[PDB]
RNA sequence: CACAGGUGGUCAGGUAGAGAAUACCAAGGCGCUUGAGAGAACUCGGGUGAAGGAACUAGGCAAAAUGGUGCCGUAACUUC
RNA sequence: AAUUCCUUGUCGGGUAAGUUCCGACCUGCACGAAUGGCGUAAUGAUGGCCAGGCUGUCUCCACCCGAGACUCAGUGAAAUU
RNA sequence: GAUGUCGGCUCAUCACAUCCUGGGGCUGAAGUAGGUCCCAAGGGUAUGGCUGUUCGCCAUUUAAAGUGGUACGCGAGCUGG
RNA sequence: GGACCGGAGUGGACGCAUCACUGGUGUUCGGGUUGUCAUGCCAAUGGCACUGCCCGGUAGCUAAAUGCGGAAGAGAUAAGUGCUGAAAGCAUCUAAGCACGAAACUUGCCCCGAGAUGAGUUCUCCCUGACCCUUUAAGGGUCCUGAAGGAACGUUGAAGACGACGACGUUGAUAGGCCGGGUGUGUAAGCGCAGCGAUGCGUUGAGCUAACCGGUACUAAUGAACCGUGAGGCUUAACCUU
């Protein structure tokens, strides 16, 4: 979030348990990212049974944060950690078919709205 | 052609018409006069002289007391001028009160902000801190170098380093103006402005590039 | 650090400058026991702002 | 520096700048006119009169209270008793301060702390 | 308007409802659905009480779909339209915020009736 | 040096604890002969640092963290 | 390789990427069996690498407090020139 | 009759045989580029792996990841690998 | 695959301002809680063990917060583009002439700045002195007599290392206290009831309270005294018919 180099949960049924972080996309000589960004993500703890594989690399945006979701009011909407939902490398949208727990305005923009066509949580 | 002498009154967060929050200073802003207009043989152009505030008057002096006598026994606060030009303004009370920014949409508030004691030290310059642990002595916050070398054989002048702050004036430039209210010396500008609560300002068109 | 070469009797003069004794700008004089002191503290005669005080 | 948080640093933490200010408090009502330094007597006016104040409204958790300033037996008998009922037709300022300059060849600023309505024996010379 | 308290006192609410710390509540606030508004509503737990003048806010948790999920509520603002009391615990403190990580009184509680 | 140093042998209390450990505390002793202010950045030491979590640095060094008793439970490998 | 020249050698593993590390390789840098060879448990204020906990070391520098900094009275030096 | 380290940290500052940004010529300039080239010094300018490390090799991001001067820029400022 | 000037919205890098918001921090606020001492005891309250420990926190400070600024337009000009045009009866962007033209320059934006001794300019305020000796755009002595203003002191500050800077000192709300409000904390103590008791329940949405904020003369801000005064050197010009 404000440190780069770190761990993320997956918010998608693609694969399991923690994938980690490797640069924010947008903008140069960078080092803050939100919700609102995507990052270029790694395979780490998840199965390779599922719909992605060890080592692998893919993009991202972050659906849930500690720190919370502020701009929509002024006032903060909190997560009780850091969680993430994975896409394509080459052409974005989400390589997931199915979502879970809640979601953000910042989900509805074009490069990632497909997953969430069932209308979660905070949308 | 002038601007409008006030005061930061109070700072907060208020809801626009589709109920999301914006944040907003509260100016006061008090009531324009003109004690003379001087003659051409002052600043290049007319000169116009004004003041807003009025005050008790027992630590005023003579030098000043018989000027606001002049200017209609106003037992004023505050004497400020500008260059004039193109303009008609009056030799004598205006009661400008939030008038002269009413319309216009933002503007240029020249603040003086807070005092602060240290402030021209350190923390005004950002330098990278210096660790407790890796070995390293007698330092925390300090600028390490500060130069270059023998064959220079000075510090660069201008460069950065300790001072009091003892404050100063600063203009931010083009605040947006939410709201005023004549004879009632309101001015609400939105966000942040310099000083404290009882910091005086002056207000300015919007002229930057 | 230490000095290169010695300076003259001119820069100790110099750097002494500004410092001066009891700048008071005058006493003051108490009306009420013909007393002198400094402004708005007890005079010797323990008279003060009209009255005698601080005895013991 | 230190703009809007009044007080006074000077020495040791809180637990010191308590136990100092409750002997000097003590050592006020036990005595009623006090010598002391001008930075103290500046301080204790902010401490020695809620103490008072507490003492015109009498209770028994009030006077349990008043053990966080004097754990004397005999002072807790004349705060609320003596002490607060004394000063219930006044608007604060139980206390007044003279101050006496500079010890004589030093730095140090003396002053006297008091009682207002006390009994008057005070009127004759400083020296 | 005067220019001290009462140009801030226009835009607070005169009927906000008594609902305090351990409260069960759902709150009721407009979600912006695209360019038409809509109304959603949130239920969970009161952590922090509501009382800083204009800017008064307060802080209801919960979970969804097995994560955690907490929202702060600005009180005067027309975007939370209501609140209604579901049920009322004894949690003591005026703010939970230690809630996010000790388990001690969070889903098992007291009747409080205040 | 009236030096934040060194110096063989000896005895013991309440709450507490396994104890000569350890915190408060009794008896008894100490109040460390510049004195009084100030309330500065900074610097050394100390408490707290949202989110991340060694990305820092030669090196998680240092610091934080861990930290007990009873019982249950306990691997590679082994000279058993 | 505390031995290897050239060299950050060649291949596997960890990693997005590993002059290091760990495993494997060499028609063998100037390896070689009491200035002992190989190998195992436990031990080490032990050299190098790795995972987890947790952390202001850091991204990035923020607040609070003791002591010194600062003011004044007394006593008032030094290395150095 | 004193020369106490490079690479690094902090703090920087200057140059053009200009890294990027402004304008302009030529092209084997269709557009989009890419190559080339003149004028131009106000501002802006990365991150991560292995290494004591600049350099190197490697991965990633971006606008690009660039060259030279300054007791080898800087310890009476920081590291002491 | 694929256009520029201009217009609109927005991100990153960088700087600035503030403490309203969302967080942090908050040894001088409230509560919870461990060991132990004290107050004759119980109850309770106070001391000590890192601020003993834990959590919330007013005031203040502050980014991880929020708001704001990043160059328009005009002038001059380089490369260059261009017109008119010669030495060379012609041609040519150059020679004379002359249009257009960059992020550099000047102006325009921010801040300091009249010690800018080469001290700009306006406005307000104040003072009307003299004797004696001599050296006389002069100096000395002595006496009569003080203004504007400055200084000192107090109460002290969102001004501060010291100085400097701000408000108020009866032309009193300047500081402390008081009274009231408010933020914060979270239902106290005593009593009564319930229970064998830890402990609960009722009065009780209690009790306690700091730095914020309105009012308030209860407390604290004295007579002064001092420095500074006496209408301000010489000359030329203009004007006042002096």
């Amino acid at each position: 979030m404000i440190q780069e180099q770190t761990m993320l949960n997956v918010a998608d049924n693609s694969g399991a348990r923690r994938v980690m972080c490797i640069k924010v996309l947008g903008g140069s000589h960078r080092r803050y990212a939100g919700v609102g960004d995507i990052i270029k993500i790694t395979i780490k703890e998840a199965i390779p049974r599922g719909k992605v594989k060890k080592g692998d690399v893919l993009k991202a945006v972050v659906v849930r944060t500690k720190k919370g979701v502020r701009r929509p009011d002024g006032s903060v909407i909190r997560f009780d950690g850091n969680a993430c939902v994975l896409l394509n490398n080459n052409s974005e949208q989400p390589i997931g078919t199915r979502i879970f727990g809640p979601v953000t305005r910042e989900l509805r923009s074009e490069k990632f709205m497909k997953i969430i066509s069932l209308a979660p949580e905070v949308l | 052609m002038i601007g409008l002498v006030g005061k930061k009154v109070g700072m907060t967060r208020i809801f626009t018409e589709d109920g999301v929050s914006i944040p907003v200073t509260v100016i006061e802003v008090e009531a324009n006069r003109v004690t003379q207009v001087k003659d051409l043989a002052n600043d290049g152009y007319r000169a116009i002289q004004v003041t807003t505030g009025a005050k008790k008057a027992n630590r005023v002096t003579k030098p000043e007391a018989g000027h606001f006598a002049k200017a209609g026994v106003e037992a004023g606060r505050g004497l400020w001028e500008f260059r004039l030009a193109e303009g008609e303004e009056f030799t004598v009370g205006q009661s400008i009160s939030v008038e002269l920014f009413a319309d216009v949409k933002k503007v240029d508030v020249t603040g003086t902000s807070k005092g602060k004691g240290f402030a021209g030290t350190v923390k005004r310059w950002n330098f990278r801190t210096q660790d407790a642990t890796h070995g390293n002595s007698l330092s925390h916050r300090v600028p390490g170098s500060i130069g270059q070398n023998q064959t220079p054989g000075k510090v660069f002048k201008g460069k950065k380093m300790a001072g009091q702050m003892g404050n100063e004036r600063v203009t931010v430039q083009s605040l947006d103006v939410v709201r005023v209210d004549a004879e009632r010396n309101l001015l609400l500008v939105k966000g942040a402005v310099p000083g404290a609560t009882g910091s005086d300002l002056i207000v300015k068109p919007a002229v930057k590039a | 650090a230490v000095q290169q070469n010695k300076p003259t009797r001119s820069k100790r003069g110099m750097r002494r400058s500004h410092d001066a004794l009891t700048a008071v700008t005058s006493l003051s004089v108490d009306k009420t026991s013909g007393e002198k002191h400094l402004r708005h503290h007890i005079t010797a005669d323990g008279y003060y702002r009209g009255r005698k005080v601080i005895a013991k | 520096m230190r703009h809007r948080k009044s007080g006074r640093q000077l020495n040791r933490n809180s637990s010191h700048r308590q136990a100092m200010f409750r002997n000097m408090a003590g050592s006020l009502v036990r005595h009623e006119i006090i010598k002391t330094t001008l930075p103290k007597a500046k301080e204790l006016r902010r401490v020695v009169e809620p103490l008072i104040t507490l003492a015109k409204t009498d209770s028994v958790a009030n006077r349990r209270l008043a053990f966080a300033r004097t754990r004397d037996n005999e002072i807790v008998a004349k705060l609320f008793n003596e002490l607060g009922p004394r000063f219930a037709s006044r608007a604060g300022g139980y206390t007044r301060i003279l101050k006496c300059g500079f010890r004589a060849g030093d730095n140090a600023p003396m002053a006297y702390i008091e009682l207002v309505d006390r009994s008057e024996k005070a009127e004759a010379a400083a020296e | 308007s005067n220019i001290i308290k009462q140009l801030e006192q226009e835009q607070m609410k005169q009927d906000v409802p008594s609902f305090r710390p351990g409260d069960t509540v759902e709150v009721k606030v407009w979600v912006v659905e695209g360019s038409k508004k809509r109304l959603q509503a949130f239920e969970g737990v009161v952590i922090a009480i509501r009382n800083r003048g204009l800017h008064s806010a307060f802080t209801v948790r919960k979970i969804s779909n097995g994560e955690g999920v907490e929202r702060v509520f600005q009180t005067h603002s027309p975007v939370v339209d209501s609140i209604s009391v579901k049920r009322r615990g004894a949690v003591r403190k005026a703010k939970l915020y230690y809630l996010r990580e000790r388990t001690g009184k969070a889903a098992r509680i007291k009747e409080r009736l205040n």
